[PDB]
């Protein structure tokens, strides 16, 4: 068993509406972890039981390279605890606002692991359906971990559909922003939001007023740079089609199409998620405590039903 | 750098 006070609560790593998540150290083993801690009175109050617990769900049973991984879970009368592997390389979010854009080797070293990790949810029946550059952590050696599972859907195999309007409004595929039901080829046109933020500096469809942003993602046409290789327009145009049924990667083979497609035929898919290829960068800290890839925003800032939700890992 | 997101359900 797991409590609060086997752990030293270190730094603030990152803070929403219905959690924080520290940097911690587990007092007996001196190994360095991110524990995400809800409050249930809150989580109860707001709905988010169902979104914690498919969080915790997607957590427990799901095991892949490019994943958050879950070390531990545990509860108080008050709290939930979820003990995570650390990614000492903080957010792409960060990383990209810093550099403004990638080379688009580095784009495709990203979107593959990215590519791996969705064909793996999707081959578990989940839908992740909140690809965005704030849900990708670079772990110590610089791989992509994708975070935030609570808005997955599970038990979506073949063409299954979903119907709750979620996700974040910036990344929002068009089919979403209509009535009734969509399928797992939404995480291909996330996958092409974050692929063109990374490739060409901004977002494909901005505005501050959601009312006119959802008008650009479902009437606007997306623009490149003169400069982008064809391979790289050819990629963002086939992820971010409107219609899901002619996306890239929204035919029956769903991952199979985007592996294939000419922008990655450098990459060898097993290489992936084997992880062979040196990444194109790795987070330079100097300690385990070292938090230089999180914004001074959280880590200057001082730190003072769910019947199956305790976990221990099998690793 | 674009202004932080933030997820949502309805
Ligand atoms: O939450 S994290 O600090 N960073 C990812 C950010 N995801 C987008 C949500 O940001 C707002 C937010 C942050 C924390 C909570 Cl509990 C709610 C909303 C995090 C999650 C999982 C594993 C991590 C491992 N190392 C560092 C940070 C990690």
């Amino acid at each position: 068993k797991v409590t609060m006070n086997d752990f030293d609560y270190l730094k603030l790593l990152g803070k929403g509406t219905f959690g924080k998540v520290i940097l911690v150290r587990e007092k007996a083993t001196g190994r360095y972890y991110a524990m995400k801690i809800l409050r249930k009175e809150v989580i109860i109050a707001k709905d988010e039981v169902a979104h914690t617990v498919t969080e915790s769900r997607v957590l427990q049973n799901t095991r892949h390279p490019f994943l958050t991984a879950l070390k531990y879970a545990f509860q108080t009368h008050d709290r939930l605890c979820f003990v995570m592997e650390y990614a000492n390389g903080g957010e792409l979010f960060f990383h990209l606002s810093r550099e403004r854009v990638f080379t688009e080797e580095r784009a495709r070293f990203y979107g593959a692991e990215i590519v791996s990790a969705l064909e793996y949810l999707h081959s578990r029946d989940v839908v992740y359906r909140d690809i965005k550059l704030e849900n990708l952590m670079l772990d110590k050696d610089g791989h992509i971990k994708i975070t935030d599972f609570g808005l997955c859907k599970e038990g979506i195999s073949d063409g299954a559909t979903m119907k709750t309007f979620c996700g974040t409004p910036e990344y929002l595929a068009p089919e979403v922003l209509e009535d009734n039901d969509y399928g797992r080829a939404v995480d291909w046109w996330g996958l092409g939001v974050v692929m063109y933020e990374m490739m060409c500096g901004r977002l494909p469809f901005y505005n501050q007023d959601h009312e006119r942003l959802f008008e650009l993602i479902l009437m606007e046409e997306i623009r490149f740079p003169r400069t982008l290789s064809p391979e790289a327009k050819s990629l963002l145009a086939g992820l971010l089609k409107k219609d899901p049924k002619q996306r890239l990667g929204g035919g029956p083979s769903d991952a199979k199409e985007v592996m294939e497609h000419r922008f990655f035929l450098s990459i060898n898919w097993q290489d992936v998620v084997q992880k062979k290829l040196l990444p194109p960068f790795k987070p330079q800290v100097t300690s385990e405590v070292d938090t230089r890839y999180f914004d001074d925003e959280f880590t200057a800032q001082s730190i003072t039903m769910f019947e199956d939700f305790d976990y221990i890992a099998d690793w | 750098g674009r202004p932080r997101t933030t997820s949502f359900a309805e």
